[PDB]
C-alpha cells in the first residue's frame, strides 16, 4: 500500500534489503517496531515483512530483520501457495515449506520455535517432508525438530513422507526412530498410504523395520489396499511376509486379480486371469482340505452368473472377457464387502463401456446395482 | 486437475 | 565406476547445500575429472539433474556461486525436474530457479550470461515459471534483463495468460505495462481475458479492459462474457456487462446461461439466482410488445422429464416454485446456449445425477447419466 509500512512490506518482499534499511533509517525504536510488525494483506496472503521475506526466500532481508531489528520470530500468518491456503504459518514454516535452507537457518540460529504448529497443527518438519527436502529435514530433526507431532488428522511425517513417495526421507526419519506404527485419525498407518501409491522402496524400508501390519478404518489392510488399488508389484513384494496366512493370501490375490478387470487406467485383462487361475490353483493344491470359497447368491446385475468356484469353470471363461468382467465385479464385492466405498466404481464404468458399446439394458442394471450399493 | 500448460478449461488435453 | 561414486558425492553435497565439502571434492581434480563431475546426469526422486542443476533448485546460493566462479559450468546443460505433481522436461538452472523462486540464485545465474529466454520442452520460459507463481520481483528482473515476454509456450499460452488465469493481478499489471499484447491467442483462440473471466479474477478483467483488450470467440464459440456466464461468476458478468459494445441478443444469453449454470454447479448452486437472472432475461425478451425476441426453443428430450423450456414470462413464472423444474430448466437452457459447440457439456448433468441418486431417483439419475454420455459424441 501506499504508506510507510506498505513500502516497507513492499521491499521486504521484493529482496531490496538496501531499500529497507534506508526506509527505516534514523528512525525511532518503537516506531521501526511498529512498522515491522504490522501484518499486510495482498495477494491473498496477510504476512509480516519477516514472514513474506522468509516465504520469498529473501536471505538478506530475513538476515537484516533479525540480527538488526530484531524482529519476533513468533508472528503468524496466511501463506498462499499453488494448492492450499495455510492459516497461523510462521515465517520458519513458510521457509521450511517453500524449501528455503538459508532462511530456516537463519530463523532457528536466532531462536525459532522449530516446532511451530500451522491451525492444521503442521509443524515446519512435515512441510519440509512434503516438499521432500532431505536437507531442510535434517537440519531441522539435527536441531530438536519433533518428529512425532502430526496434524489434525494424526498424519505424521513418515506417513506424508511415504505417501509422497520421496525414499531417502522415510529412510532417514525411521533411522531417526520414527514410530512406524502410528494410527491416522482413519487409524491408516503409513504402510497403508506406501502400498496405496505403489512405492516399492518404501514398502521394503517398511518391512526391513519391522512395520507391523493392521487393519484401517474401513477393515483394509496394506495388503487388501495394494490389492484393491492394482498395485500388483506391492502385493507380490508384500505376501512374502511371515504372519501371512494361506487365507489372506489367497484373498490379496483374487483381489488383485479381480480389481484388474474394470480399473479404466490399469485393465490388464491377461492379469485378471492369471491372478484368479493362480488363487484358484493354490486353493485347490492339497486335496484333502481344499480351502473352498463361501460364494455369494447370484445377482441380476451380472447376468445372474456365479463366482467360479474350481479350475475347470475359470478355464472355461478364460477367453469370455465379458463373464471376466462380470467376475472381477462379483470377487470385488465378496472380498472387498458390500458396504465399501470403493466398490461402486469399476461397476460404473463397465456400465459407461456397455453404454457406449450401445449395450444399454447391461448398463442399466449395472448401474442400478451400484446406486443400489451406494 | 487441468494440464497446467493451457489454462483453458473447455480445451480437451491429456491432462 | 569408481569416479562414479565420486559423482554421486558431488550431487548430494549440492544438493544438500554443502559448499565446503563440495569445494574440497572439486579442488585439484583435473579438467577432464572437473567435466566428468559436473556433467554427471544424477536421477533422483524421479529427477535428472547435474550438480548446478539440482543446486539451483533447492536455492543454494553458495554452490551456484562456486560452480560458476570457479569451475566454469556450463550454464544452459538441462534436464529433469519434478515440481510438487508435474515434470518439466530440458529445464535450466535459471529456469528451475525461477520457478521456485530463487531470486538469489535467479540473479547469480543471470549475472553470469544464462540465456535468459530459454524454452524447456513445453517451451516454457523463466519468465512463465516465475509467472505461474507470480513473483512479481524475479518477473521484473527478468524482464529488465533482455526476458522476451511474448514467447509462448506448446499451446501458445502467454505469460499474460498464465498470470491472468492465477490471479497475479500485479504481474498481469506489469505485463501490460511492459507492451504486452493483451489481444493474443492461445491454440484454441482463448484470450488472457477468458482466462480470468473464468476464474472470476475481476480485478484483472478491469486491468485488461483498461489496455483495450478485444472481445474475441474463441475456437469454442465463446465470448469472455459467455465464458464467465457459464462459471457462474456473477460479478464478472455484471462488469462485462456494463460495458456498451454489447448487443441486446448477447446480453440475454449471457444472463440465461447465468441463470441456467447457477442451477446445477456443484460448488456454485444458488436457485434464488438461477431463477432471478433466468426471470430477468426473459422479462428482456418480452419488452416491446410489437418486436418480442422469441427463443428458438429446442424439442424435448426424456432425460430432462420432456419437459419443455419456458417461452413466456408466465411459463416461467408457473415453475418460480418447481425445484426440479428449475433443475431441469437449467439443464435444458445450458445444453441450448453450449450444445452447438464442442463443449464438454456434462458436468452438471452427472451433479444432477448424482443428487438424484442421493435421493433415490435411481431412474431419474440414470436416464440424465446416458443424456450425458450420449453428449460426448
Ligand atoms: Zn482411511
Ligand atoms: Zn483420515
Ligand atoms: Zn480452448
Ligand atoms: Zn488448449
Amino acid at each position: 500500500m501506499e504508506g510507510l509500512a506498505g513500502y516497507v512490506y513492499k521491499a521486504a518482499s521484493e529482496g531490496k534489503v538496501l531499500t529497507l534499511a534506508a526506509l527505516l533509517l534514523n528512525r525511532s525504536e518503537s516506531d521501526i517496531r511498529y512498522l515491522l510488525g504490522y501484518v499486510s494483506q495482498q495477494g491473498g496472503q496477510r504476512s509480516t515483512p519477516l514472514i513474506i521475506a522468509a516465504r520469498n526466500g529473501h536471505a538478506k532481508v530475513v538476515r537484516l530483520l533479525l540480527e538488526h531489528y530484531r524482529v519476533q520470530t513468533q508472528q503468524t500468518g496466511t501463506v498462499r501457495f499453488d494448492g492450499y491456503v495455510i492459516d497461523g504459518a510462521t515465517a520458519l514454516w513458510c521457509a521450511a515449506g517453500a524449501g528455503h535452507f538459508e532462511v530456516v537457518k537463519l530463523l532457528v540460529s536466532h531462536g525459532a520455535n522449530v516446532n511451530h504448529t500451522t491451525v492444521t497443527n503442521s509443524t515446519p518438519l512435515r512441510a519440509a517432508c512434503f516438499d521432500g527436502r532431505l536437507d531442510i529435514v535434517k537440519y531441522l530433526v539435527e536441531n530438536n525438530a519433533n518428529i512425532s507431532i502430526a496434524n489434525k488428522y494424526d498424519n505424521t511425517c513418515l506417513m506424508i513422507a511415504a505417501y509422497k513417495g520421496h525414499t531417502d526421507v522415510v529412510r532417514y526419519l525411521l533411522e531417526q526412530r520414527a514410530d512406524p506404527n502410528a494410527k491416522a485419525h482413519c487409524g491408516a498407518t503409513a504402510l497403508h498410504f506406501a502400498a496405496e501409491a505403489g512405492h516399492i522402496d518404501i514398502v521394503k524400508e517398511l518391512i526391513k523395520w519391522r512395520a507391523a501390519i493392521v487393519v484401517n478404518g474401513h477393515g483394509m489392510t496394506p495388503l487388501k489396499v495394494a490389492a484393491e488399488s492394482c498395485k500388483a508389484d506391492v502385493v507380490e513384494l508384500l505376501l512374502s511376509h511371515a504372519d501371512c496366512d494361506r487365507r489372506s493370501r489367497i484373498e490379496a490375490l483374487e483381489l488383485l486379480g479381480a480389481s484388474f478387470a474394470n480399473d479404466r487406467e490399469n485393465y490388464d485383462i491377461m492379469k485378471t486371469y492369471h491372478y484368479l487361475y493362480l488363487a484358484m490353483l493354490e486353493r485347490f493344491q492339497d486335496g484333502d482340505n481344499i480351502l473352498e470359497k463361501e460364494v455369494l447368491p447370484p445377482i441380476h446385475a451380472y447376468g445372474n452368473r456365479t463366482e467360479c468356484r474350481n479350475p475347470q469353470e475359470l478355464e472355461a471363461i478364460r477367453q469370455d472377457r465379458d463373464a471376466l468382467h462380470m467376475e472381477g465385479l462379483i470377487v470385488r464385492e465378496r472380498i472387498l464387502g458390500a458396504d465399501n466405498i470403493d466398490v461402486s466404481h469399476p461397476i460404473i464404468y463397465r456400465g459407461a463401456v456397455y453404454a457406449d458399446n450401445m449395450e444399454f439394458e447391461q448398463c442399466i442394471k449395472l448401474w442400478l446395482h451400484a446406486l443400489h450399493l451406494r | 486437475t487441468r494440464t497446467p500448460n493451457c489454462n483453458c478449461k473447455y480445451c480437451s488435453h491429456p491432462v
